[PDB]
DNA sequence: CGCCGCGTCAGAGGAGGTTAAACCTTCCAGCAAGGGGAAGGTCAAGGC
DNA sequence: GCCTTGACCTTCCCCTTGCTGGAAGGTTTAACCTGTGTGCAGTCTGACGCGGCG
């Protein structure tokens, strides 16, 4: 049963062969198609075998096209919608002599703007790294672009030395107060700690420490020690 | 059964149907082996009760207490009846502390001039000021 | 860049446009300069020759 | 055996076209109208 | 400068009704239908290798 209905397969496949993915999947997957008609067969209705293998075989192909054929996975629901959406528009652009307006064939289609212009957002396909931008063989695409995530010398510079006049900064005042405020900052350590952590590592105290950290501000505002870090406050 | 079929019946749906479900407030339905809820007459009448109780006004627990009641055979009519009319009080002095309210209302109204003035006497009077 | 001539030379020597060499010479005249205390640290520097 | 034949390798931005629906399932977001409680700070005010 | 001491703000998280909407994901229809290809690509080309074929 499987061998007498392969060319089926074929005449199916290559009628939905619009160029998606490839010939020989597409064959592969009509053919567990007609494996699951024929496992599944009634014989009483009287009726061909051709047909009812025929609808399963569609819907394994028409499946399959849409889980693969990307490598952008968009689920089913999107793509029958896209589908449902340019059968339309061929039809508004018969009729109005142009392309058609989203409101327009929006509410035609019963729903607002909003996912329509997601969907076209969505849909178009990635462009191939290599395409040459190059009207010949001088540049391909991929020279052009520029890793903006990784570093620049001049910021670190500008950290290390911003962290040289904090600590400078911080040696010139107690330092009880000076740790303290490392362990609730985490500076020079891999942590950070807090009000009642802090001080029950220390003591108790909870206000009064509140107001310690502020009278060090108070002796940090102070306008001798500013200037080494008055330029980063526009950092 | 199907799912929707019973709730196009009753007028319901799935959603809703499975609310209900999670509150414990119904039998309930076994599923198959793919997963529809098998649904019965038991349900579909326990849920016929579940929704017309909400109607009447027993709540999501005491239109629960209605179902449990409408599984036991020993059930107290009596007690049925006391929460009929214990919920009929309710209705009632909700019924008068809404007149409370429009007679409020009215009394505001009728006393605005509605004359398309700033000098609204209702505002002024529902602050505090002045 | 461009070419063209020195005849007034001597032939260890080149032309040179000025703001090429600055921007080339730049991160040294950081340094330098932080080395003099005109400019305290490097933004400050950056800015002065901008 | 010595051709004759064949094969591998050298040298300014920009895309395009169509091919199902009907029934099901789980699970998260969201409303009016707030209410409770953690957990850290923060306003005055003390006692050495 | 050490202890609080009480009282106050702010933010985050969680919790109560009665559902509703939406995404993401699954399984079946009986008239029927049986062998691409489908537009390439215009043949660069000289040495050197190597396989069959004498
Ligand atoms: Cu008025």
């Amino acid at each position: 049963m499987v061998e007498a209905n392969l060319r089926l397969v074929i005449s199916i496949a290559k009628k939905y062969t619009n160029r998606g993915l490839q010939f020989l999947d597409l064959i592969q997957e009509g053919n567990i198609g007609l494996m699951k008609a024929v496992d599944k067969f009634e014989y009483r209705r009287g009726y061909k075998f051709s047909t009812y293998a025929t609808w399963w075989i569609r819907q394994a192909i028409t499946r399959s096209i849409a889980d693969q054929a990307r490598t952008i996975r968009i689920p089913v629901h999107m793509i029958e919608t896209i589908n449902k959406l340019n059968r339309i528009s061929r039809q508004m652009l018969q009729e109005m002599g142009r392309e058609p307006t989203p409101e327009e064939l929006a509410e035609r289609m019963l729903m607002p703007e909003d996912k329509i212009r997601k969907v076209l957002k969505i849909a178009k396909e990635p462009i191939s790294m290599e395409t040459p931008i190059g009207d010949d063989e001088d540049s391909h695409l991929g020279d052009f672009i520029e890793d903006t995530t990784l570093e620049l010398p001049l910021d670190s510079a500008t950290t290390e030395s911003l962290r040289a006049a904090t600590h400078d900064v911080l040696a010139g005042l107690t330092a009880r107060e000076a740790k303290v405020l490392r362990m609730r900052f985490g500076i020079d350590m891999n942590t950070d700690y807090t009000l009642e952590e802090v001080g029950k590592q220390f003591d108790v105290t909870r206000e009064r420490i509140r107001q310690i950290e502020a009278k060090a501000l108070r002796k940090l505002r102070h306008p001798s020690r500013s200037e080494v870090l008055r330029s980063f406050l526009d950092d | 059964m199907n799912i929707s079929d019973v709730a196009k019946i009753t007028g319901l749906t799935s959603k809703a149907i499975r609310f209900y479900e999670e509150k414990g407030l119904v039998t309930p339905p076994m599923r198959s082996e793919n997963g529809y809820r098998t649904y019965t007459q038991q349900h579909l009448n326990e849920l016929t009760l579940l929704r017309q109780a909400r109607q009447v006004g027993f709540n999501l627990e005491e239109s629960g207490e209605l179902v449990n009641l409408f599984n036991d055979p020993q059930r107290h009519s009596a007690d049925v009846k006391r929460r009929t009319l214990e919920k009929v009080a309710e209705i009632e002095r909700h019924i008068e502390e809404l007149q409370s309210m429009r007679d409020q209302l009215l009394a505001l109204a009728n006393a605005c001039p509605g004359d398309d003035s700033a000098d609204c006497p209702i505002i002024e009077n529902l602050s505090g000021c002045c | 860049s461009v070419i063209t001539v020195g005849p007034y030379l001597r032939l260890h020597q080149c032309g040179l446009p000025k703001k090429m060499a600055l921007e080339l010479f730049k991160p040294f005249i950081y340094g330098k300069l932080e080395l003099r205390g005109l400019a305290t640290t490097i933004k400050a520097a950056k800015k002065m020759v901008e």
